[PDB]
């Protein structure tokens, strides 16, 4: 459908760029054909951003701090290094909690070191190994710390790593160092290696030796699955009404004592592949815990997601699951009843990286709505080896898209809506073009499992069919 | 379970009963939480006055800041130029942050770019980067100029901007009359308004320095406005719209209130207004140079000085009726035109909304936080009203500031129960108030969890937050307000005292118990 | 007892343990008071459907009504004009009325004298009032123009003011050149808003019937404006200044602007601006005449069409965006002057307000209640939002406008769930806020009763309250306000979406239990 | 001082009116002479307004509905006629209740009969007959329905009466018609009067019968106080300190009931004399009770009440009189000690129709200040008979003064602080001068009894030393 016409859309685009940048940026746009298999011979990513073009990308403390450390609540996350780093990341993303913050909960506070000139010039170690005293003594209930390097840190000759097990030996308390540099690699994916790695290290191996805990055939483990707006706790609902028993979640909502637990359970289920897929393997080769991923976007993933999940376990769960799959069908179909004849058509463009652009797609073709094109921040090429059969024939790919590039692919194209983040909303808000935040849901959600489908719908619905979008052109021009 | 007819987001979906019990069981067997009893112990705990001095005796430890780093307020000041890129030599995930961060507070699209500096660079240095970085951004997004800052990361190795920008001239990657400014804005050294006066102070050299000699002050009988950093678009209006009624020739430097405020009429503007660089090249022929924020402007107002040959004038941020009466009549005697009728009457409306709600105003206690300049002049502004300002924190003041500060307080009767923290965090400011209890706090969007901690404690407790300055993020369009001027002082005022108002109602809603008070009038 | 260092007012003195056994004892021992679980039992009955049913019932008795009468709006239309004062023939108790009425609301001093007419007047008739009062009036006050309305009791006992005013003139009282104005103005018919419209027509007879010999259609190049019943000084100034901004030519008739907004710089001036005699006796000449509030002109309109010859536009009130939108566009039909580029500007970014705030706005529910003109156009401006007006109530509203109503709802699919009311007062709209709960209610300060009643039912029943319209009385300096053009969309649309963000921060604040939702960003 | 300057001062006042209406206000300002116990040589009062020269009284109506009726908490009061009266007068008066609001307790609501063109031409009667009859399906709780008439109500012929009448025996209800027209009289005075007779007539004697009511020597009615701003509760407690039981209370939060159990009482304690002297002196004749008239303005003056009042009763209740002296002695002292510095030797002019303004001059003393002007929109010439002895020599007298009177008087006297109505509020702070608004109490109180001198001391002191005031000149002026 217009292939070639995405092709000569694509090579204008690139016209605008000088020599090096045009030949860097040519390799990461393409035009989808789900017959093919091998993404790399099509689309290249995981590779640095040019210079200068407006990326979207973050950087590994975003990706380590941000997403994988910070959900869990009954910790303290230090970020080690100057004032800027903690702040802008302050209760940024919407990963949901229950508890008494700044007693036995810390998720929304910003602990940092706050380095000055002279903290730059002579180090941090002292600094750091005073701090924590001072967490201990400030925060009695804290069940752990953990030590985020920010930039300065890897610059300068800091040495994080013995402080941490000083003063954990001192003190018997878990500190986990982790070097989640920003200037490391080239997006937040390292920080999610990074991350994981400093989890393996440090944490998860503590009840190894520990065999207090009463295990079931039916104990699984969330992994990958953050709890934004509530997501994680819409999944777990549909997970127990199944009979199985959700030990731990990582991270959203999650607590130190459910990652220790971990290694106990029979079955992992891994939502977000791209960031938790290091420990996810790393598990099964320790333990023989065997791993799935599943998606809970939309009644249809759903509903196979449950019934691949029940096919782990015997003939009792099944029959749960059937029980529940029978219990929900009415309230979807009613939400597809109601929502489906105001979407049906419309097409949709949307940017989100990591796992999230081809893991909706299903909830968006459930109200009869079209993706006709599809990227990634920081995904890598096994994601976009999924993603090729996740989209339809002659829709557009991009990796590491720039401004100037997304502006141009929305002006030709003209999608009725466009999901992406907080740096391109006002953007098409003034094209005229409805949006919809994926990362946050627009401060709203949850999004997973059948309750989340009824709100998705509800959500696309006002925003796509708003009476603002009709009133941008003045009446007298 | 939903409702197709009345379908509930997160709140209140998750208050359903099903989920309760979710949550209860995962709590009561995998969270190992501490017992609700040792949770209310310590709660209780943190609110004690032993607690405060434990807290307060923190030397490493910072918690919950009130400050950014400078690059933050470097891209602020560059985006007060026309046709200007700001362009920040380092790694990306800084600029991600700006973007999104002045994103959430002006609700608008904020462009800025970086030559993403990796690990290769932590050792060989970012000249490479330098290079294609300018020629990539001039070639694609069209900037006039393009205004360069550091991440603490190129500051820490040590990048030299001026030879990397030289090199970038001298080998062909953008013309050699391009201008590119510059400033070493490191994040380790003050905070985001420090970035903004290096900032300015480096695009000033740059435009200024080298052709000082054909040079006369006062010759376009001009006066220059050099803002600061700032995020109320009702101040710059407020600014011009005050210097137009006088009939007073002026030239706003640094001015970002159209590329921040563009319409939405279905095309994207990357930018629109903005200082032009023909104003900065003729800004040394001013009659003088106004500084409004001269407590964060102190390298400005040094090159300004020694360079431009101005007598900057000592003047207060214009906030109140004193200060912008003593703005108005420097203004009015530096460029010899009489302050109109249109201002008095205006100032002497904002004395009659004063005598109006003086009896609500007078004795109410205040926390507060913020920006020097910004502090002071709201102190100020309350002492005028009869109010009493009780805890005055500035996490990025110095100690002359806190000097000039006390002074303020000491001239006033109203300013006795006052105290001046610098360098403290909301941590402390969380401890002051539950120790000696205000009546409202002053302060940006960050103070609300400080809110629910005191509610925590008790309805009779709680001290509710009042969102005045920077940043807003959990209400919509209070960037469009003004707080400086007459105009400025009214909104103000008006704000303040029907916060008073509406906890009066709130306090006295309740039927046959406290409603004796619920008055119909006020 | 009280604490010299911190002394308590009524509120929270009475809540001491002393004075509520005190009130204990009162009400056990002399009042004779219901039982509580009676009276629990009757206010549970009065939240009910059947309750409603009695209520709407209602045909003798009316609870807390939404209106005024028509002196009331015949005083503030004279208050418009310049060195006028409004004389009201009749008895002194309804000046007092009046003038505290709008001191409360305005904070500001309100002018209007009474002849003082007793019993023996309302034997006699009040010819000797009305000359004693004309000669005393003028020779205190010094009035350049004296327009006179009626009470009730000078309609009810028949007195002519034209024969009274005539015979004063004659005599010798005051000078037959010296123009007194008058209009019937009768508490029993319509409301305040007819008042306004009956004074105006007065007026504008007074200065025109007799003289149109001369008077050629639009000799001056000017459009008339005649606001109507208008008690937001924001309105005024938007509407002066967007027909500067247009360079039209413009004539604003009765408008008040000044005289409530004096200055306080220690003298007291009685008269301020207004519309001059020598603008009212040139009105004849302009181009046309433009109605702002047509639902309460329909008396001006006549007058205008007939004796004027002016072809008055149907135009609605300018609120929202369609209707600035085709209010600008009329104009510059009629004057010829194309809309420039500021106001086009400002469209847009209201625009952008609109979809910065939309994923807030939508599908909330709104009951509300106001003057005609002012509730069709809030309605109209909630349809474009997204919005459900849901209780549309109107108590000196007509067929005709219901009627108009109705088709605004019925062009919309945000329509579907509202019912308009006429005649009905406060206390039916306290049942159907009950019985159909909505998410807020607009409305002035006499709503606050009602959200107190919402509230005694419990905190998942109460329906804050938002203070736009006439009057309020518990909030200071909201009168300064704007509600039409583009501007006042702007402050009401920051006003609504700001209030139900408060309200979700209200309802997400405590700890452990609904805080997982008390999010930093909006 | 300089009694000829006073009396220059008020002839050029005088000069610019016109002969009749020169020769009318003469007659109401002089100038004070403190052994003069006859005012009526002095001063003229309670006279019909000159026409046209901007008065401050109001009508009967609001001295009957507002005033006296309105306070009562259980009943409730039609205003019959057009819609205006009782929308302005509706909660403007801060008389204070305890009661749940539209079920037992109808204070701050308007009811009214909103009449029209056909109700003016063909009458109100069956109007009445059915709004009572409404009113009694919808309010089951209340105890008692008033009707007070507007100036139509006089005017067309309304037989308010009958109607009462009928109802009241029809349904056993207590239905009280008031013919408070507003056109009746010259003030509020005359509404005082006939709500007074209104109260004599169809409430007060509906118990004489009655003698289930248990009655102590110690039986005190406190007649006419408002409880403004919660002033009769500020009072009622002192009374049950020194060991009085309060049976009554006219007619702020009070009941019909305690209207009933009023003629059972020993003594009546008549606060404002001006609005109750008539009911009180119809109870001593007709039931032999002795009434007396108090004050409770300042420490001086509630001492010199409360041992009075004990005076009437034996010897426990003068000792436990002294006992609250001495237990309230302290806390006033503190006040004086903080206040009177700030405030001594301060001027203020006072202009409150009725009671107030020789009430307060007590009080006003107590914190050294000087009233050197004082005058009532609609006191008698008993009013001023009692004034005159309590204000200074030379000092200015003034009997419902016009607008231009007063404003001209304030600018020659320039007194440091006016406490006046709403009308004259706003006026007086453009012209640079502290205000007080004394009826309402500016919106705080109470300013009765010991509780209430502290609120007094720190507003007086609030207004008169606010930093507002030395703002009104700009610098460039
Ligand atoms: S962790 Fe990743 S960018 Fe897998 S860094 Fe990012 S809360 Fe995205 S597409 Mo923000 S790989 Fe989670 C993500 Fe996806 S922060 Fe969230 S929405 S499913
Ligand atoms: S009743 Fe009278 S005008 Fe005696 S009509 Fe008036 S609540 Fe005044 S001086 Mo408002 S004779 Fe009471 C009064 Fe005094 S309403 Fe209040 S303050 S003590
Ligand atoms: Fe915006
Ligand atoms: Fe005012």
């Amino acid at each position: 459908m217009s292939r070639e016409e995405v092709e000569s859309l694509i090579q204008e685009v690139l016209e605008v760029y000088p020599e090096k940048a045009r030949k860097d940026r040519n390799k990461h746009l393409a035009v989808n054909d789900p017959a093919v298999t091998q993404s790399k011979k099509c689309i290249i990513s995981n590779k640095k951003s040019q210079p200068g073009l407006m990326t979207i990308r973050g950087c590994a403390y975003a990706g380590s701090k941000g997403v994988v450390w910070g959900p869990i609540k009954d910790m303290i996350h230090i970020s080690h290094g100057p004032v800027g780093c903690g702040q802008y990341s302050r209760a940024g993303r919407r990963n949901y909690y229950i508890g008494t913050t700044g007693v036995n909960a810390f998720v929304t506070m910003n602990f940092t070191s706050d380095f000055q000139e002279k903290d730059i010039v002579f180090g941090g170690d002292k600094k750091l190994a005073k701090l924590i005293d001072e967490v201990e003594t400030l925060f009695p209930l804290n069940k752990g710390i953990s030590v985020q390097s920010e930039c300065p840190i890897g610059l300068i000759g800091d040495d994080i790593e013995s402080v941490s097990k000083v003063k954990g030996a001192e003190l018997s308390k878990t500190i986990v160092p982790v070097r989640c540099e920003g200037f490391r690699g080239v997006s937040q994916s390292l920080g999610h290696h990074i991350a994981n790695d400093a989890v393996r290290d440090w944490v998860l191996g503590k009840r190894d030796e520990d065999t207090t805990f009463a295990s079931t055939p039916y104990d699984v483990a969330i992994i990958g699955d953050y709890n934004i707006g509530g997501d994680a706790w819409s999944s777990r609902i549909l997970l127990e009404e199944m009979g199985l028993r959700c030990v731990a979640q990582w991270s959203g909502d999650g607590s130190i004592s459910e990652i220790e637990l971990t290694p106990k359970v029979k079955l992992n289920l891994v939502h977000c592949y791209r960031s938790m897929n290091y420990i996810s393997r790393h598990m099964e080769e320790k333990y023989g815990i065997p791993w799935m991923e599943y998606n809970f976007f939309g009644p249809t993933k759903t509903i196979e997601s449950l019934r691949a999940i029940a096919a782990k376990f015997d003939e009792s769960i099944q029959k749960k699951c059937e029980e529940v799959i029978a219990k929900y069908k009415p309230e979807w179909e009613a939400v597809v009843a109601k929502y489906r004849p105001r979407l049906e058509g419309k097409r949709v463009m949307l940017y989100i990286g990591g796992l999230r652009p081809r893991h909706v797609i299903g909830a968006y073709e459930d109200l009869g709505m079209e993706v006709v094109g599809t990227g990634y921040e920081f995904a890598h090429n096994d994601d976009y080896d999924r993603t090729m059969k996740e989209m339809g024939d002659s829709t557009l790919l991009y990796d590491d898209v720039t401004g100037y590039e997304f502006e141009e692919f929305v002006k030709r194209i003209k999608p009725d809506l466009i999901g992406s983040g907080i740096k391109e909303k006002f953007i098409f808000q003034k094209m005229g073009i409805p949006f919809r935040e994926m990362h946050s849901w627009d401060y709203s959600g949850p999004y997973h499992g059948f309750d989340g489908f009824a709100i998705f719908a509800r959500d696309m619905d006002m925003t796509l069919n708003n009476p603002c979008w009709k009133k941008l052109q003045a009446p007298w021009e | 379970s939903q409702q197709v007819d009345k379908i509930k987001a997160s709140y209140p979906l998750f208050l359903d009963q099903d989920y309760k019990d979710m949550l209860a069981k995962k709590r009561d067997g995998f969270e190992e939480k501490y017992p609700q009893d040792k949770i209310d112990e310590v709660f209780q705990w943190t609110t004690t006055k032993e607690y405060q001095e434990l807290n307060f005796q923190r030397e490493a430890l910072t918690v919950n800041p009130a400050k950014a780093c400078q690059p933050l307020g470097a891209v602020l000041c560059a985006l007060g130029f026309e046709k200007t890129m700001p362009y920040v030599h380092g790694s990306q995930g800084c600029v991600a942050y700006f973007r999104s961060y002045f994103n959430r507070h002006f609700r608008e699209p904020v462009s800025c770019v970086s030559d993403s500096m990796t690990e290769d660079a932590a050792v060989f240095g970012g000249q490479q980067n330098m290079k294609d970085g300018l020629q990539n951004c001039k070639a694609t997004y069209k900037p006039d100029m393009i205004a360069v800052s550091t991440t603490c990361m190129a500051e820490v190795i040590g990048d030299d901007l001026n030879a990397f920008i030289n090199n970038s001239k001298k080998e062909g990657f953008i013309p050699d009359e391009f201008p590119v400014p510059f400033a070493h804005t490191p994040s380790f050294v003050g905070s985001h308004v420090t970035g903004w006066d290096n900032m300015f102070e480096g695009i000033a050299r740059y435009f200024t320095l080298k052709s000082m000699d054909d040079k006369v002050v006062g010759s376009n009988k001009k006066i220059n406005i050099v803002p600061g950093f700032e995020t109320y678009l009702g101040n710059f209006r407020v600014i011009k719209r005050m210097l137009s009624e006088m009939g007073v020739g002026y030239s706003l430097l640094s001015d970002p209130e159209e590329v921040l405020d563009t319409p939405a009429d279905g095309q994207f503007r990357m930018y629109a207004g903005g200082t032009t660089q023909e104003e900065m090249k003729d800004a040394p022929n001013a009659l003088n140079t106004v500084l409004l924020q001269p407590w964060h402007l102190e390298k400005t107002k040094k090159f300004v000085e020694g360079t431009w040959k101005h007598e900057v004038p000592k003047l207060n941020i214009p906030m109140g009726l004193d200060w912008t009466d003593e703005f108005l009549m420097k203004v009015s005697e530096i460029s010899g035109q009489p302050i109109p009728a249109s201002l008095t009457k205006e100032r002497g409306r904002l004395v009659d909304m004063m005598t109006d709600s003086h009896t609500w105003l007078h004795g109410k206690r205040f926390a507060l936080w913020g920006d020097p300049d910004f502090v002071m002049g709201l102190v100020k502004f309350l002492l005028e009203l009869g109010c009493e300002p009780v805890h005055i924190l500035c996490h990025n003041g110095n100690k002359r500031w806190k000097k000039a500060v006390d002074a303020i307080l000491a001239a006033s009767p109203y300013g006795k129960n006052a105290t001046v923290y610098i360098g403290k965090d909301l941590w402390h400011l969380r401890s002051l108030v539950f120790t000696d209890k205000p009546d409202f706090m002053i302060g940006n969007s960050y103070g609300k969890f400080i809110q629910r901690d005191t509610l925590h404690k008790g309805k009779e407790f709680e001290v509710p937050l009042i969102r005045i300055g920077f940043p807003i993020f959990d209400r919509h369009h209070l960037h469009r307000s003004t707080t400086l001027g007459y105009e400025g002082a009214m909104q103000i005022l008006t704000t303040l005292v029907n916060s008073i108002l509406e906890r009066l109602d709130e306090e006295t809603r309740g039927m046959q118990a406290t409603d004796y008070n619920h008055d119909l009038v006020r």
